[PDB]
């Protein structure tokens, strides 16, 4: 048995209760959740094909008591419909809590509750940002090596009413035909490089013509004119992703042809900014929703990269 | 000239978000020469023994240099 209304109740309880406090699933039900909700993602598209109404979420990063906010301004769920971004775990205090009720809802409500993967949603990227440290002192090693085998199982891409194009990151140098996301295999890992490397890795950049280096040291830039030629190709109008801390939890690139979205305000208590919702009605008008904060020695980045471990 | 479907509102809503303390350890920081050695090593033992991944999918699969 999930015990899936009893783990979803025990999830939502703590929203009345201090911030931070956890939540205690024992480790059969959340293997329980890692392996249904993986069962449920390999029987849906690699490439998600989504209908509006719904509300689209950006990187969460373990905020726990944020995820139970935007559902409260939003609509727990089946209220509305979600599709989240990816960037669930690492980096933030309950990455547990956070993916454990993201994967009951996509058990509880499958046609209404989406996810896709984020480049934290692999294992040489969540060994070192945080999540298998937390999984170790609550649970064991193999409770992450379940994790990491439904993350793997993960969509990379979702299309909004043939209109709004969904990813983690960004476009790609090898991505020409949508058939090539489809054609991509579950479970897989993600790549140093390559497709499936950028559309979790890539960002934009107004400076750069064409592609360009990446300040992570993975993956690419790129610019409007590149944005702009992918949306008239595909007859899209808008890419919508995530993997950027911005200021209102929204902005926008490319005169209003790309958008990023970010969802954890207050960024690891590092950061002064918004986290944002954006929703989709049914006539395809779009929306904003937020969530707001009240030399070398400079502040750090807040963005993460592939090359931690490199000797 | 493409016809474009999609509007934007420019009628933002905002809520006051949650007062609390976010700070996260930063165990990445943590890490000597001979930590990271040893996590290229898990990782790559992990992934070629243990982590199940797709035949057609196999090229994809990161390792690090030991
Ligand atoms: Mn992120
Ligand atoms: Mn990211």
């Amino acid at each position: 048995s999930l015990n899936l209304d009893s783990i979803i109740g025990r999830l939502l309880e703590v929203q009345g209760s201090r911030p931070g406090k956890n939540v205690q699933l024992t480790e059969n039900e959340i293997r329980g959740l890692c392996l249904k909700s993986r069962e449920i993602f390999l029987s849906q598209p690699i490439l998600l094909e989504l209908e509006a109404p719904l509300k689209i979420c950006g990187d969460i990063h373990g905020q726990y008591y944020d995820l139970l906010r935007l559902f409260e301004y939003g609509g727990f769920p089946p209220e509305s419909n979600y599709l989240f971004l990816g960037d669930y775990v690492d980096r933030g205090k309950q990455s547990l809590e956070t993916i454990c009720l993201l994967l009951a809802y996509k058990i509880k409500y499958p046609e209404n509750f989406f996810l896709l993967r984020g480049n934290h949603e692999c294992a040489s990227i969540n060994r070192i940002y945080g999540f298998y440290d937390e999984c170790k002192r609550r649970y064991n090693i193999k409770l992450w090596k379940t994790f990491t085998d439904c993350f793997n199982c993960l969509p990379i891409a979702a299309i909004v009413d043939e209109k709004i194009f969904c990813c983690h990151g960004g476009l790609s140098p090898d991505l020409q035909s949508m058939e090539q996301i489809r054609r991509i295999m579950r479970p897989t890992d993600v790549p140093d490089q390559g497709l499936l490397c950028d559309l979790l890795w890539s960002d934009p950049d107004k400076d750069v013509q064409g592609w360009g280096e990446n300040d992570r040291g993975v993956s690419f830039t790129f610019g409007a004119e590149v944005v702009a030629k992918f949306l008239h190709k595909h007859d899209l109008d808008l890419i919508c992703r995530a993997h950027q801390v911005v200021e209102d939890g929204y902005e926008f690139f490319a005169k209003r042809q790309l958008v990023t979205l970010f969802s954890a305000p207050n960024y690891c208590g590092e950061f002064d900014n918004a986290g944002a919702m954006m929703s989709v009605d049914e006539t395809l008008m779009c929306s904003f929703q937020i969530l707001k904060p009240a030399g070398s020695g400079q502040q750090g980045k807040s963005s993460s990269t592939g090359n931690l471990l490199d000797k | 000239s493409r016809k474009i479907l999609i509007r934007f509102s420019d009628y933002v809503e905002v809520a006051d978000a949650q007062d609390y303390d976010r700070r996260a350890d930063k165990p990445w920081t943590r890490l000597t020469a001979a930590d990271k050695a040893a996590i290229r090593k898990e990782l790559n033992e992990f992934k070629s023994t243990e982590m199940e991944v797709h035949e057609l999918s196999r090229h994809l699969t990161r390792f690090h240099r030991p």
